[PDB]
RNA sequence: CUUGACUGCGAGACUGACACGUCGAGCAGGGAGGAAACUCGGGCUUAGUGAACCGGUGGUACCGUGUGGAAGGGCCAUCG
RNA sequence: GUAGGGGAGCGUUCAGUCCGCGGAGAAGCCAUACCGGAAGGAGUGGUGGAGCCGACUGAAGUGCGGAUGCCGGCAUGAGU
RNA sequence: AACCGAACCUGGAGAUAGCUAGUUCUCCCCGAAAUGUAUUGAGGUACAGCCUCGGAUGUUGACCAUGUCCUGUAGAGCAC
RNA sequence: UGUUAUGGCGUGCCUAUUGAAGCAUGAGCCGGCGACUUAGACCUGACGUGCGAGCUUAAGUUGAAAAACGGAGGCGGAGC
RNA sequence: GAAACGAUGACUGAAUCCGCGCGGACCACCGCGCAAGGCUAAAUACUCCCAGUGACCGAUAGCGCAUAGUACCGUGAGGG
RNA sequence: UCAGGGAACUGAAACAUCUCAGUACCUGAAGGAGAAGAAAGAGAAUUCGAUUCCGUUAGUAGCGGCGAGCGAACCCGGAU
């Protein structure tokens, strides 16, 4: 049979070198792809959200683990 | 002279004739020509399904009498029970209430039906009296 | 045609499903909504002269317990 | 329309419309506690445009 | 949240002297006799809640 | 070991035509675990669902048609 | 440049003013090589025989190729 | 009473008609849409999206370059 | 200006359409009739006018070649 | 519907002035009223008809009719 | 004008309550007019004081598959 191409959404909401706010949603993910770095929290759905205001740090280690951080802009 | 009498200069435009216009055939091609049924509201679209009750009452309502109004201008004619109609509260239908908005020190004595806290706390600190029905 | 006043003059007929309830039902709802009629009985009496005519059961009671413009 | 008065179509002082949150009202609950307090204040101004017209003259 | 003949249940809730409705989903399967928990009523909060009824 | 499968709230964002939906630092009443930093407003996440309306049920005391009460209604839960 | 929106206007009946024209002849009808960016508007010539332009303002039953549209008149099929 | 799966006439009555057909005087300025979602919805309708006029704002637009990150297609490869 | 001979060019109009010279609808021809209106102390907006933190009257009364009176009431003025 | 009150169709069927009906379930206070008997211009409605006027028509308009419900159609109602 | 009787198409984008609407039609009685009337009342001031009519209250109180929709009265201003 066939049914349901699903809407979902996902993607990475706030990209690198972008200035965010406290409360903005940075990444919408499913599992843990992007680990919350310094300045960054992770919701129960593993959504990455911002604790404080500042600039978006992307950290690439070879993946498997990589990090969304927030460093101050000021 | 009536014949030299001019127009309003831009009060009205002429009306709208849909006869002629060489390629006007009006309204919408199908569907929504000819009907008297158009009707923007209705229970169909997102009004019902909307979840409220509360309950309707709207009881006693009072004349809002600005403090700024009372003070500043006029004489302090000692408003009281009659002259007040000429003071532009004009309602009838309802009793009168006094609330605090503008600030100027004045001795004033007024008969209204009720007042707010900082209203009486205002009128007296500048000196005066505010009466209430017994 | 009765004695005092008149006859017939009738009402419509209502009937309702979800009949009863818990008095505090969900609601009562309707079905019938049709027109209806009314009538009475006739017996033989006379006044001023011998007649038969018709007798309203109320006025039957009345004529029986007293002679107000009529006798049996 | 004249039904919608006590239900919230309600109009503000800025000529906006009060429509908040329906998420679950009476039947079907037993999820969380603040979805239950999820009942809000709120609105949108898209369908507020023709909303007031239901309530129009009686503010 | 649908209901019928089935197992488990949605059982109502109350406190010692305090008046509050938790209404949580219970289950008669493994064990249900004591519905006893600790929940917080009108004012005092801080009480044991017997949801057994 | 326990009843955070909490109450009163939401800075700010994801998403949707709308209605819904989603995540969420943090303030307070307060709790539970830990020596402590601290964590907790259900569950690795993603499905396990349904607007309004009419009604059943517990709580609160606003409306209640001359006035004082009650009937009925309203609001906070909540069941269908 | 199609639905659609915006702007300027042309022409027609009625009405109030204004200016007037007409038996040495009104409107209407007929022709016409002129005028105007268009709707349109004049010039003269022929018909007519009792009335009518121009200007301003206002009001409309106000503009037709269609609707197997309506009333009428007259064609084609045919000297069949 | 010359068309009877319910006669004829007058009437309610301009029945309703998400259907079809038609909708006339000029020029000027712009200028679409047949997508998305919901719909006893599918040739219909509500909201959005795209058109126009007016106001406010006042380069935020547009392309192109530099910087910065995100993506797993083409290719490829055989490490599951 | 009228008529003409020759050359070049040249797929009625409308409607309905993804698409019409269409072998898809309509229509014999010419008159004349013929379709976005009217109403309400309604709702909302644009332009214009009078007063302006005020603004207005309705029924009705009285004069009526002519219009005045009539503040019952309505709308601003406070919100949640 | 918590449904008061008027109104009757069927069964019932009280008081009478330290009395009776009402005041929107019902109770008490507190008010308002006194049913079972009748008549009663005026201000209101309409236009067969007569008068006067009209930004009403003027011979496909205006009433159907510049007189005709006649001719003409139908058994008739009716149409015209 | 009052009275006895009383539709449906239609709206609810389907349809039973509902709306159309006590509308159309039938019938009965009467006049130039009718109807209605001299509070067992409105009404919440211990005000008003027969009926009808206009304004207004007011789309307000309220009615309702609380859907489509329907929609008062007192006060107050009058004609009388
Ligand atoms: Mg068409
Ligand atoms: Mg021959
Ligand atoms: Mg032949
Ligand atoms: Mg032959
Ligand atoms: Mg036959
Ligand atoms: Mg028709
Ligand atoms: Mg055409
Ligand atoms: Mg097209
Ligand atoms: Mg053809
Ligand atoms: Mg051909």
């Amino acid at each position: 049979n066939g049914r349901d191409s699903n809407p979902k959404y996902l993607g990475v909401k706030k990209f690198g070198g972008e200035v965010v706010k406290a409360g903005n949603i940075l990444v919408r993910q499913r599992g843990t792809k992007f680990k919350a770095g310094q300045g960054v929290g992770m919701g129960r759905d593993h959504t990455l959200f911002a604790l404080s205001d500042g600039k978006v740090v992307f950290i690439n280690k070879g993946k498997g683990a990589r990090f969304i951080s927030i460093e101050a802009a000021q | 002279g009536s014949r030299k009498d001019r127009k309003r200069v831009g009060r009205g435009p002429g009306g709208t004739d849909k006869t002629a216009g060489r390629g006007h055939k009006g309204q919408k091609s199908r569907s929504g020509a000819g009907k008297g049924a158009f009707f923007e509201g209705g229970r169909s679209r997102l009004i019902a399904r909307l979840p409220k009750r509360g309950f309707n009452n709207v009881g006693t309502t009072y004349e809002v009498v600005k403090l700024s109004q009372l003070q500043d201008l006029e004489d302090t004619t000692f408003d009281r029970d009659t002259l007040e109609a000429y003071r532009l509260v004009r309602r009838k239908n309802r009793p009168v209430k006094l609330l605090a908005s503008g600030e100027i020190s004045r001795a004033v004595t007024v008969h209204v039906d009720a007042a707010s806290a900082a209203a009486i706390k205002a009128v007296e600190a500048a000196g005066g009296r505010v009466v209430l029905p017994e | 045609t009765g004695k005092k006043n008149l006859v017939v003059n009738s009402v419509i007929r209502r009937g309702k499903a979800r009949a009863d309830g818990g008095v505090g039902r969900k609601t009562t709802g309707i079905t019938k909504r049709v027109q209806r009629a009314n009538l009475h009985k006739k017996a033989i009496r006379e006044n001023g002269q011998v007649k038969t005519v018709w007798l309203s059961a109320n006025a039957l009671r009345t004529l029986s317990k007293g002679p107000y413009k009529g006798i049996e | 329309t004249h039904k919608m008065a006590k239900r919230r179509i309600k109009i503000t002082g800025t000529g906006k419309v009060m429509a908040f949150k329906s998420g679950k009202r009476h039947q079907n609950t037993g999820k969380s506690g603040d979805e239950i307090r999820g009942k809000g204040k709120g609105f949108v101004l898209a369908k507020a445009e023709w909303a007031r017209m239901k309530l129009m003259l009686p503010r | 949240a649908k209901d019928g003949p089935r197992i488990i249940v949605k059982m109502e809730s109350s406190a010692g002297t305090g008046f509050y409705y938790t209404t949580t989903k219970n289950r008669r399967n493994t064990q249900a006799k004591l519905e006893l928990k600790k929940y917080d009523p009108v004012a005092k909060k801080h009480v044991v809640f017997r949801e057994k009824k």
